[PDB]
């Protein structure tokens, strides 16, 4: 029949016009160099909890570190007052306070915090990288590009760095290894 | 016959068992000379080829040479995002992530690596550091063996690999005699993937892509032989 | 007589504001109802294949170029990247490649199906010349293209497809090294084909302008030695939707093959050598440049001074012109006359299939391409010498001498009048 | 009346066997003796400055690509590599830069003229359309071609004119990572750019084209109210050569100026920021994007809900309307409107040299422009952040109100008759 | 007064003799810490700078560090087609290229050399590790000289650059008293010649067009003069 | 006058277009990065006369070797007869035989020619770099790729390589340098 033929002629020729360009549009998506950067996953296993462990990711370092008890008591001892940076940059959550409750980590699937404290290795000031191991006049990070002085839970303080160390998004995949991105 | 592979044809989505017993013998025999730098890790769960397990391939990565780094010169920990090592010299060879294409291709790789025989009846002495094969065609070739105007008497030529096995190099977890054929064939597979690694999804498309097109051109020649009616009946 | 029946803009106030911008006014009264001959022949489609070809390689090649990086460390991996990880990829280089021959095929027909039914003949001068600058501009685009990968077939093609430009004496070396941006190939030769073959494209399109704007005002050729007699008109159908039909039937026809083979004979039409990176200190074996240029590089490489009918020891008169040079000029002469041909058949008559000499004559010219085809793979060893001699030497002799002596003694056929040939 | 004297080709057997392609009919008959008027000022030139930089781009652009690298490990080195290496080199880089910002000097120019002397008006909106969808393209292309040198500027640039495009709920993040070819910029979208920026000036060009038709199918507004009298039309002088040679006059001031400025004062227009390599990890003081991009950046960043006018707050109504949408959709409706205008204007009258009301809010508008220009390189803190809101309301209500009341209450003045203003 | 440079202005194509002393300077004072990658050695003998003798610039060059390779990995006798090296870390500063126009420039180096007068009479004891500078505006500041907004009361910051130079750093074998102001003047001038080398062609192109322009447009205006008279004569 | 005026506007935007134009056509010319790389000069300056000499050019080595007289008596003692390549690949010259008076070298811009010899080291079968210092079955280079012998004048000789090592131009500096290119 007259519509029927007619039509059915313009729909496949639709339908062929439209797998033909989807692709067009796909092609700019992102190629498969790509999509595994997205998800990086670290291997803790073992890192002689207490020192620190760094890992190289979207061209800057992932500082993954545990905690030492002193180091501890010296972060949970920070009233907010007094604290430059008070937003927890911390993404994984709101911008509930900078409190190290909320500012050291999720809880391995269990039930604590106090133990882990992975941030992203980049003064917030240029981008320099501080140096760790206990270093500066909080008993935290130090950047020797400019003198910022950071703390326990890497909080800015003592430097011209405005905020503290962010921290990205990550969870962790039942109590050895770390997930970021 | 010929010894078909499964790719060959139409159909033939690359049998992964298959794939993963080349696996098995190219990291543990062919590595130690060749490299596939245009191959990431990371294939090695893609679909198509060898579906393996992501776990093991960052423990297999961890487990390889040490890829410096690009930004910060320090040796690091070879993640899966980077690619498989390159051996360049010194007693090594080319590159094999495409060198199913630069050559019915995977045939040759099977009736190459297959023919390594004793030296023929024309130069038993053969050479000193060079090893004969009966399909390699770009080697040298003793004057005791090439005709009066320089062609050569022989099948093959002398190439620089030596023989890469023996009656039972390797053990297959899966269960399988590992006679030297078996184990060219499937190298050979693996090659072929690590060099067409979209061939299914190829086949895929052109049998989509015929279908609609095929009916596409009906409906036209219907639609044709309709308005052209008028014009061609009473001839 | 050449109704063009411009629809006067009385569709509605929609079809009366678009007196702003007549847009609607060409498409409809020009290029879609433009009539056109009933007595057509399968062989009027493949212009709509050429253009559909066209617009398929100009989107592969901007896509490609998205991922393509024009570098000697860095384009082989780029290819590989795209290959791979992109998502379409394998599909966009192999309908990008396998598409460039079928572009060159579909010319081929198109332009010998143009030597048959008299298309150069007057009054369609104008057609010939643009087609034949066209030619010239893609065949330098596909060279310029089958570069940018950086195998190993790129790198010597390029060498003496430029070396070719340096035979010439005085102002030889000068446009070589102008043209490579060194005394030899290197990045910088990269760079310019790349840029060049992402521009060529679009001057075509215009070519392509002027192509399409000529025989709509010149009426397309027909199987016949007839007009479409403006003076009303019962022959003479419309464009629109009979022709456009035809030809999208047999395109889609085309593409179905040319699909099944992307699919899976995507490597065949190709050189394996072109995907083992480059080495400037070693040459492989047969080069063999590609294959819609064999016939012009054999042409070229036939012309030695070895041959009785060898004219370089009579050329060798002028001790500048040598066999080189001669080479060269044979090759662009080669062109040069089929573009003046319609200057040197001398006949008031139109298509052969009223000549029969003619016809004899035009198959062995076809024979002849497919021979020259044929032969440019082959080395120069006997007894090929001599087939290429006389293939070329027939070429020449058709397009010089053939045609004349038909247009003089090439009448005994009754012409058919009347274009409606209702059979 | 519309004299188009199609020269009959009665020239000679040249202009006669033309008859196959018409092409000089088109060029004389019409694009070039174009009856003109007489009362044209010095306004209507900055068209033929706007065609001879794009064709001045375009060349420049297809040079630079011969030697620019798109990578993020060798765009910098290959800009110096002109910079230094190349035999031109730095004209060919400072030409193309500065003469974007002459581009769009130009355009802004042209396009005020057209807002005072009512060529926006009818019968004159296609124009109108069809230069609102060019200067989408090129203010795009610019984009696109700032970032190329991976410099500092660029990389951030590209972040948050990206990030716009990601504020949208929804399908924000979607559409901000397959523009970006993944989650952050990266040679990726290097590609894209280089290739699209390859791309673009193309299809501009033939919107040219279509921006050239109308404006000869539809006659050059004149500085008054009134049109060429077609009814033989003593006014209307033709284009050629008068008005050529008074458009080349201004033109060679304008590239003497241009050139002074290339040659003593290149870098003053540029950002020193993008003279050092690109840090994704450290973000440079007052980014700054452009200076062609400052009035929409403002209209951007101004409305935060920070005053007693904060529309924000009332637009929280709907959850999904938070402040970043309002401001994206602020921006693209500050050029909506302007590209509404002629279906708001309702006066039956034409340019404001007869409106005085007209006359003075326009000028207010003129400065609003130069003020949110000044106003985008300026922190958001008090009071910029007042007056940034202040010049974009008054943009937006020039364009919605202002408008209809003079069409309503806007005509004490004489219009001028007859053309010819032979004063 | 504000110690203008020759090439400030329509003219003053580089005076080279300047550049020469700054050439002593950079290759052996601030060549220590920091380098010009973006530079090649040949230009040493291109016209418009130091046109220095080609055979010295390849002794200089060979006398500096060792540039590998960038096809087989070997510590080479670095040729001058090669680049300046590269100071990149521990201690080191960025690279100097086109610092020259990355801040009116040269001034910047000039009044940033000049200035590093101890620490003032609101924090003496100043910091460890950072030294001060008068002109730099992009350090840190102690909280002692911040004000109640954080706005700094010194005219510049603290810059982790050492004073470069002292009273009589080195000897210009041209004879010259080598203070630190000339030596200043000179390495900023070598700097511009670094990042700009093309200068003098610059101007000499834009007074030819200038020339050239002026020209055709002075004809234009006559042509429009002319061709406009017999309908601008009566009014 | 009309004529004069109107023909001297035209001829005068004409010679500006041209000047506007030339730069256009050579800044595709060979650009300041590449100019030196055609001349390459290399200071031999006391070798140790006798061993070897290699420089890196072009992507490819120069072999610069000095002569010992084992070595040349060999070579002078080689008839062309039983030679597979006999052309003298050196570019230097014409076609002349290749004897080892044509291809050992020019003669410092004195008269000698049996005490260097500086040719491609670049095997002609695929361009390997054979191993010097007196090696092979012929005392001169040996390919490790596919075993190819050379001789001392550097002709090709037992293996597939099908001809010599190629010479390129080159011209002394007056006793201490050699210029290649
Ligand atoms: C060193 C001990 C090797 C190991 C183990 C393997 N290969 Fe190899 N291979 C090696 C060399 C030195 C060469 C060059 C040979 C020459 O004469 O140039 C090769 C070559 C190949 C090729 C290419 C053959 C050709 O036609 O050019 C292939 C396809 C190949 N080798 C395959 C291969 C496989 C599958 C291996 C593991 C089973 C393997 N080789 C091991 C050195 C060595
Ligand atoms: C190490 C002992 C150095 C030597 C010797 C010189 N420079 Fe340097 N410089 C150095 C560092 C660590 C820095 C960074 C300072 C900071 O606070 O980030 C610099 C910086 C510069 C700059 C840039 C200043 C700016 O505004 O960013 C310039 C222009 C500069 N230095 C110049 C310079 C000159 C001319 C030198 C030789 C006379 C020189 N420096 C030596 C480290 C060192
Ligand atoms: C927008 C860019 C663009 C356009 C337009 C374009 N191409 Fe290409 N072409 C490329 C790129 C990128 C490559 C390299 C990638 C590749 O080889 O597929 C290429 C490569 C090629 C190759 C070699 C293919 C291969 O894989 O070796 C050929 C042949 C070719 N082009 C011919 C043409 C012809 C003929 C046209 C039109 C007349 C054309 N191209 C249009 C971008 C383009
Ligand atoms: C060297 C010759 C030549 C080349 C190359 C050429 N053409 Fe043609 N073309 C002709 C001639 C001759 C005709 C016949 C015109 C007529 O009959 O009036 C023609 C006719 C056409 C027609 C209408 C009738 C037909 O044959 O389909 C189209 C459409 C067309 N060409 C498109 C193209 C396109 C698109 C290209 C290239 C991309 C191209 N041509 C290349 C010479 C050429
Ligand atoms: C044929 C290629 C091409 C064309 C056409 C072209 N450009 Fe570019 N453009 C480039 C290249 C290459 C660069 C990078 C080199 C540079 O920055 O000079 C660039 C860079 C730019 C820049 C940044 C300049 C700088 O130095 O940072 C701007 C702005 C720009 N383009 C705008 C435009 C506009 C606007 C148009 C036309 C409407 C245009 N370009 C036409 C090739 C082109
Ligand atoms: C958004 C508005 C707009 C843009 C952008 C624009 N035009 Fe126009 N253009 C106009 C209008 C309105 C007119 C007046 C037409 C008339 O008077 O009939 C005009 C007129 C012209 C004219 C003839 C009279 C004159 O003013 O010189 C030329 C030539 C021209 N445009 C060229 C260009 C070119 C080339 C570009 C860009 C590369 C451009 N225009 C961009 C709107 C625009
Ligand atoms: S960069 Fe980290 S403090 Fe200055
Ligand atoms: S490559 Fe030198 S002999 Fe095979």
């Amino acid at each position: 029949r007259r519509d029927f033929l007619y039509h059915a002629t313009a729909a496949t020729g639709v339908v062929v016009t439209g797998a033909a360009v989807w692709p067009l549009i796909n092609q700019m998506n992102a190629s498969a160099d790509v999509k595994a950067m997205a998800s990086i996953f670290v291997d803790v296993s073992a890192v002689e909890v207490g020192t620190q462990l760094t890992v190289k990711w979207r061209g800057k370092p992932v500082f993954i570190r545990r905690r030492d008890e002193k180091d501890i008591e010296l972060a949970r001892s920070v009233p907010l007052g007094a604290l430059r940076d008070t937003s927890a940059e911390n993404a994984n959550k709101p911008g509930a306070e900078a409190t190290d409750e909320n500012r050291t980590l999720p809880a391995f699937d269990g039930t604590n915090t106090g133990e882990w404290l992975v941030m992203l290795g980049v003064c917030t000031h240029l981008g320099c990288v501080p140096m760790g191991d206990k270093s500066g006049d909080f008993g935290g990070w130090f950047c020797p590009c400019h003198g910022s002085h950071y703390d326990s839970a890497g909080r800015i303080r003592k430097g011209p760095a405005p905020r503290n160390l962010d921290i990205p998004v990550a969870a962790f995949v039942d109590e050895t290894t770390i997930k970021l991105g | 016959p010929d010894h078909a592979f499964s790719f060959e044809g139409i159909f033939g989505k690359y049998d992964q068992a298959q794939l993963r017993r080349g696996f098995q013998v190219y990291n543990e025999v062919c590595s130690a000379c060749h490299g596939m730098k245009f191959v990431p890790i990371r294939t090695l769960a893609d679909d198509g080829g060898p579906q393996l397990d992501p776990t093991f391939v960052r423990e297999y990565a961890a487990g390889l040479d040490t890829i410096i780094d690009k930004d910060s010169g320090e040796e690091r920990d070879r993640k899966e995002t980077d690619m498989f090592p390159t051996r360049v010299g010194d007693g090594m060879g080319p590159d094999l992530s495409v060198m199913a294409k630069a050559r019915g291709g995977p045939e040759y790789i099977y009736n190459y690596v297959i023919g390594f025989e004793e030296n023929p009846e024309c130069a038993p002495e053969g050479i000193d550091g060079y090893y004969y094969n009966k399909t390699f065609q770009i080697g040298g070739v003793p004057d005791t063996c090439k005709d009066a105007a320089g062609v050569k008497i022989t099948h093959g030529s002398w190439a620089r690999m030596p023989p890469p096995l023996v009656d039972d190099q390797v053990t297959y977890e899966d269960g399988t005699p590992a006679t030297v054929d078996q184990m060219a064939q499937d190298v050979s597979a693996f090659l072929m993937w690590a060099a067409e690694p979209k061939l299914v999804a190829r086949k895929q498309m052109g049998l989509v892509a015929m279908v609609m097109l095929g009916l596409l051109s009906v409906m036209l020649y219907l639609t044709n032989k309709r308005l052209w009616a008028p014009y061609k009946g009473h001839k | 007589s050449g109704i063009p029946h411009d629809h006067y803009e009385p569709k509605t106030g929609i079809e009366k504001w678009l007196h702003d911008r007549l847009p609607i006014v060409g498409l409809v009264y020009d290029t879609i109802m433009i009539p056109t001959p009933k007595n057509l022949n399968w062989w009027w489609i493949w212009g709509i294949v050429l253009a559909f070809t066209l617009v398929l390689q100009i989107v592969t090649g901007i896509v490609l170029a998205m991922h393509y990086t024009p570098h000697v460390d860095l384009a082989f991996a780029s290819v590989e990247h795209i290959m791979r990880d992109v998502n379409g990829g394998w599909a966009m280089r192999y309908i990008h490649a396998n598409g460039a021959s079928l572009f060159f095929l579909a010319v081929y027909i198109h332009i010998f199906r143009g030597l048959y039914y008299g298309s150069y003949k007057a009054p369609r001068e104008i057609t010939w010349i643009v087609g034949m600058v066209i030619y010239l501009l893609m065949m330098g685009t596909a060279f310029m293209g089958y570069v940018l990968p950086w195998g190993q077939m790129s790198f010597w093609g390029a060498t003496v497809i430029t070396g070719l430009f340096g035979a010439i004496p005085g102002i030889g070396p000068s446009i070589q090294a102008w043209l490579l941006g060194g005394p030899a190939v290197d990045n910088a030769t990269l760079n310019r084909f790349f840029s060049l073959h992402y521009l060529l494209p679009f001057v075509i399109a215009a070519l392509v302008a002027i192509h399409i704007w000529a025989f709509h005002t010149t009426g397309n050729n027909n199987p016949t030695g007839v007009e479409v007699r403006r003076t009303a008109e019962k022959d003479t159908l419309p464009f629109w939707p009979y022709f456009v039909i035809k030809d999208l039937f047999a395109l889609a026809l085309v593409l179905l093959g040319f699909f099944a083979v992307v699919a899976y004979m995507p490597n065949y039409l190709g050189h394996p050598d072109n995907y083992v990176q480059a080495n400037p200190l070693s040459t492989p074996a047969h080069i063999v440049p590609e294959w819609y240029f064999l016939p012009f590089y054999a042409i070229l490489r036939a012309f030695a001074a070895d041959v009785w009918v060898v004219i370089l020891v009579d050329g060798l008169t002028f001790g500048i012109v040598d066999a080189k040079f001669f080479g060269v000029i044979a090759m662009f002469g080669a062109i040069a006359v089929m573009a003046l041909a319609p200057w040197l058949d001398t006949s008031k008559v139109r298509s052969g299939a009223y000549r029969p000499k003619f016809r004899m004559w035009f198959w062995f010219l076809v024979l002849d391409f497919v021979v020259l085809t044929w032969v440019g793979a082959m080395p120069t060893e006997y007894p090929y010498d001599w087939i290429s001699l006389i293939a070329s030497t027939y070429w020449f002799a058709y397009f010089l001498v053939i045609l004349p002596l038909l247009g003089a003694t090439e009448k005994p056929e009754p012409i058919p009048a009347s274009i409606e040939e209702d059979f």
